[PDB]
Formats: C-alpha cells, structure tokens, sequence
C-alpha cells in the first residue's frame, strides 16, 4: 500500500 | 475507515478542494479542507503526511485571495532568525538522503578532471552551507599525481553563520593538507549577486557549482536566468556543475503542478517510510521544513514569490546549450562510483540512470534530481 | 498622513471591522484589514503597535469562522517548547513594570502577619515561575524577631525548567540562610489540579498566592471559579492572596471586550513608550509575546478556549467572599512601602489607590491590577 | 498625543 501507487490505483478509475 | 480508503480518499480531497480553489467558491473549498483536517495528519502513514503538508499549502493559497486577511494574520510580523535548526535539517538531507553525496561525487570528479594540469583553481560555490563537497576535493587535489595546486574556493550564502563554519572547516583541513588555500565568504542572496563581489582574477582556472540553485531564477521560459547563465559564461568557467530536481513542478495552472508534485513527493516521502520509523524526529524536521516548504512555495505561491519552479533535465539542456555551454559527459568510471554509493547502508531503492552524458538519481523509477556538467563553447 | 490622524483613524478601523466581523461580511471585513495592515506596526508609535496586534487578533477571530480553513492552515502542527523565551518575556515583565514588585511585597507582608508565631508554615504557589517573590519572603522570615519557622514552599506550573530553576534558586538561599525548608514541585496544569497532589499535612500553617490565576477559572459568572475556590476554602488557609487583573475583559459580546481591552493595553502601552525606546527588542517582546497574545486571546476566542477572562476587583470581592472568605485588609505600612517602591526608577506615573482594605496598581488614572488577602470565615 | 488620550478624543465624537 504504497503512496506511489495509491497514486496510480486513483488516477486510473478517476 | 479502512487505512487504503483513507490514502485514496486523501487524493480525491486534495484535487476536489484544488477545483474549488480554482473555482474560488471559499465554502465548497472550506468543507474539502474541513475533511482533509481529520484525515491528514505529519505523524500518519506516508499518505497522510503527503495530504497533510499539501493541505497546509491549500489552504495557504485561497488565504492570500483576501490580501487584508492574509496581511493581517502577520500583521505582528515574527521577524526571525532559526539559523540553527536551518544547518540541522540541512545535515539531516545530507545524511538520510544520497541525494548530495551523489552529486559532490560527480561534481568533483568533473572538476578534477577540468582542473588537470592547472596549477590555480577557483571554484566558486553558489550554495556553500555544506562544507564536506569541499572538503573531500582537498583531498583529492592533495594526493593528485601532479600535487596540489593554489586552491581557492569563493562561497556565496545568505547566512554568515553558514559562511563562518564552512570557512574554519576548509581551512582547518586545508592547514592539515598542506596545501595553499584561501576561503573568501559572499555574504548576498543569489539574486542580488554581482559578476563583480565573486573577484576572479586573471589566469586562474574556474569552476561554478549549482547545487538547487538555477531553477530560482525563474520566478517573475524565463529572461533571469539567461541572464544569469549568460554572467556565468562571460566569466569563462572550465566547467559548470548543475544539480537540479528532474520534476516539472513549473506547470501553467495549479491542477498541473498538483498532479506532478503529488507524484515527485510521494516518492520522496515513501523513501522515509520504508528506512526511518513514523516517531523520527529527523524524518518530521525534512518532511516539514524542506518538502512541505517546496510543496507549500509551488502550491501556495505565485510571480516572483515562487521560487521553487523545478523543471525537468531536458528543459535545463536546451536553456544551459543555448546560453554557450556545451556538454560535457560524466565520467563512466564517476557514474560507478556513484552507483557504488547506493550501495551503502539504506540506500537501496535508488537508482542511476544515465542521460546524454548527464545522471539521473531516481528512487524506484521515479527521477528526482539531476548531474550535468558543462564547458564554455565558442 | 499626520500620525494623530493616524492614530483616530487606526481607532475607527478597529471598531468599524469588529462590526463586520459581528456582521459575518468577510468581504467588508477583509477590505477594513487592508487598510489597517498599512498603518498598523509593530515598530510604530503606540496606536500602531496597539492596532496591530488588535488587527492579528481580529483576522484569527474571522479565520475561526471557517474551522476547515482554520485547521489546515495548522495541520502540520508545529508542536513546540519555547520554554526559554518564555522565562525571558516573564523576567522582562518582572523588570520593566513594577506590577509583580508591588504584589510581592504586600502579599508577602500579608503572610508574614498571618504567620506570626507559626513554627510549621506551608505556602502553596499556584503559578511558580518567578522565584524571586520566595527569596524575600525567606530572608524575611530568617529575619523575624521570634526566628525562622520551619518553611515548606509547594510550587504549582506545568514546565518543569521552571520548577527545576525555582527549587534550585530556593534551596540555595534556604541553605545559605540556615532555614529549615522544603520545596516540592508540582508539574500539573492549573485545571487537571488536584487537592491530594498538594499533599498539605494536618497541623502546618496554610497559605495560599494566586498571581493572575483565577480569572483562567471563568472559561467554560462561573462554576468552575466557585468549585475551586471552595476546594481552597477546605484546605483551611491562613490567608489566601489574590493578585488579578483589574478590568472588565469578560463581556459578553465582541464590542465590548474590544472596547474595555483597548483602554486597558492603551495604558499599558503607554508606559513602555514613555520609558524604553521604539527599537528596543525587549519591549516588543512584552508587547508581543504577552500583551500581544492576552488580546489574542480576550478578541478572537470563545468559550472554553478564551482564559484571558478579566474581571474588576468589586466582582472578585463577592466572589471570593461568598465562597466562605473574609477580606482581611492590607496593612496601612505595606502599603507605604509599596508606594515607596514605585518612587523607584522608572515607575513615575504608576499609583496605587486603597479600595476596601486592597490595593488597586495604576498606570496614570487606569486601574491595571489588584491585590487582595482574604481568610476563611465561620 | 497619547493612545489613551487618543480613544478618548475619538470616544466624544463617535
């Protein structure tokens, strides 16, 4: 559950 | 609410809450702000850390759409000096980061390398508040086949202090090294800096370091910092040593520097997180008084008062190449060095990647700063 | 601009802004806080220093009415101890006005008459921070006709470098003085206090000083102020020594508070300005770190938060005394000597007037604080 | 041209 990719898991859906 | 949720929700907040600000509706932003205030937090996860420094800056942005208000919350202005606490967090960068270490190892090998057979060097330091780049090119210049040649080092700071330590550091070892050095403190902000204060005489052979310095000069695409190059080019340095953060945090609009700054500092912030433990004391000191002051200077400021306007390295090649710098590579063998040091203890995760003869220190696969060095063409 | 149609002019600013602040309207609001944020200084002359920490007050105030707003602008909460400039700004107010002096000196009187004979005396010190108000009282009980009884010294504060500093002060002179004495500290705040954390044995001769500590009580004309001082009542003391603010800083609505506390710091201002010059750091201190936040305090906070809760001294008087006390009156010499100190250096202007057995310490014609003994009746 | 004379020059007029 890294920063970094809680980044990329929002932006994709958004 | 779930730990993931609460990151997620954090990003939707923050660029929810950038739209109003744009939008300027005061009441749809305060309940965004409201939210991100429970949620946030500098002792949290890295995503409550990142929110919560970003939040600040936030809200630091829609207070100055009322200037009397913003005024006046400072109307009884703290006029300070926290020189100390400045030096400590800038020791704590240069020790938890191998940011630094990286770039004076690469800076002083292209200096050495310039510097071949000269017997009078000067190197003029645009940002000398840390004394050991200098201290381990005494070093080298001491045990060069050649000897050592008449050394001088100008550093300019805003901080006598600064000045002062770095000064009695140099000369202490430089009197231990035997070796002919002379220290001259310049006392001036970069921006009032004249060709005139840094007093390079004639036959000696020169050298600049830029260390986070350059991308200063382009606060109110920029005409100051061709100036500036340009100054630097007119006074014929051997080599120019650039170190500069690879990010493009000098976008148009808020909502583009809120994305790409979200990315770069997550990296940043997620680098302390896997090394140093939530409670550090260090860990909050560089997150609150670096990063959330670069965050808060990009988000929260405008004009001229922006002065953290970081652009990518393919940027600084075009504007340093169309100044009359040309190129020079980094050493093959400098750049294993380099790599070598991230070999050390808590440096894994970075990576050096190489680029038209400049370095690239990224932390995963995200690029946070840049090395290139450059000569004086025509 | 002429400096007195600056001054009026400041004046009017402030009460015109309150009533939009009163009125909610932030654009009305913001636009008076840009005038005043001109004009305003804290290098000024008094009316400028006097808006100026009035203007900060007011912008926190309406910075309040927008709470997602007002906490993001501290959610990377600068959790902080500033302990040693805060016993410099305590030293300075000890130094540069002689209201401290005077309480000392006529609460000291009061507990010496009331502890004629007493060979076991126990003094409870409800704010510990100055030591010197205890260095004389020891002297003068080693100097008594009859010798020193055996002295306990019960020191309440929530810094434990002020305990450390005072119990170091106090055995030193105690040991020096051949005084038979103890000295316990209590590291508490005033409201998490505790009877049982007194620790008051049977059989010892009780007093009781309350330095600018009771009016804290008020926040939530109270109940908390009543509970307290009948917890006092209890503990049976000798006499119990009240020094307060002499002003009626709890009104119920913003204007008046604003109005009432205008005329009271204009005062206090006043001195400062008549004695130390404009540039002297120690004065903006004062005026900063203490008068500057007591107003803080008295403009933009509500309920609990506001403890800076003035009340006049006729208010304290049947407070006090329907919690079961009797007023037992300042001695008529005491308060020679008190009038004496202030033909000291410096202190010209200052008067002290009897009101009701208690001493009413003013600056000019303003009433600025009272003191007053008091015993337990029935 | 004291403070505390000032709010009182401005008090009468008010």
């Amino acid at each position: 559950m890294s920063a970094t990719a809680l980044l990329q898991k929002a932006a994709q859906m958004g | 609410l779930k730990p993931e949720e609460r990151g997620l929700y954090l990003i939707h907040l923050l660029l929810t809450c950038a739209n109003h600000v744009a939008s300027g509706s005061l009441q749809n932003a305060n309940a965004a702000l409201e939210q991100l205030s429970h949620l946030a937090s500098p002792d949290g996860d890295t995503m409550q850390r990142i929110a919560a420094y970003f939040t600040e800056a936030l809200a630091n942005r829609i207070l100055k759409s009322w200037p009397g208000l913003y005024k006046a919350l400072n109307a009884t202005q703290t006029r300070t000096n926290n020189v100390s606490e400045e030096i400590h967090v800038r020791r704590l960068f240069f020790e938890m980061f191998p940011i630094l270490k990286v770039s004076y190892l690469l800076t002083n090998r292209a200096i050495l390398e310039a510097m071949e057979g000269e017997k009078m060097v000067h190197v003029i330091d645009l940002d000398a508040s840390e004394p050991a780049q200098w201290l381990a090119l005494l070093q080298a210049f001491n045990s060069r086949p050649e000897g050592p040649p008449h050394l001088r080092i100008t550093g300019v700071h805003h901080q006598k202090e600064v000045l002062e330590q770095m000064a009695h550091r140099l000369i202490e070892e430089a009197e231990k090294l035997d070796i002919p050095f002379q220290f001259n403190p310049v006392v001036s902000r970069l921006d009032c800096l004249n060709v005139e204060q840094l007093r390079v005489k004639t036959g000696e052979a020169l050298a600049v370091s830029s260390v986070l310095q350059l991308h200063t000069f382009l606060a109110s695409s920029s005409g100051r910092t061709d100036s500036f190059l340009n100054a630097i080019w007119g006074l014929s340095p051997k080599v120019m040593v650039v170190t500069e953060q690879d990010s493009d945090h000098n976008g148009s609009t808020l909502m583009e520097r809120l994305l790409e700054s979200l990315y770069t500092y997550a990296a940043l912030f997620d680098c302390l997180e896997t090394k140093v433990p939530r409670t550090s004391q260090d860990r909050i000191k560089v997150e609150k008084m670096l990063f959330g002051e670069e965050i808060k200077n990009i988000i929260s400021c405008e004009g001229f008062e922006r002065r953290e306007r970081h652009e990518k390295l393919e940027k600084w090649s075009q504007r340093i190449d169309l100044a009359g710098f040309g190129n020079v590579p980094l050493s093959y063998y400098a750049m294993l060095q380099a790599r070598r040091l991230l070999q050390g203890c808590g440096f894994d995760g970075y990576r050096i990647k190489e680029e038209s003869g400049c370095a690239v220190i990224c932390w995963q696969d995200r690029p946070l700063y840049s090395v290139s060095a450059w000569r004086c063409r025509k």
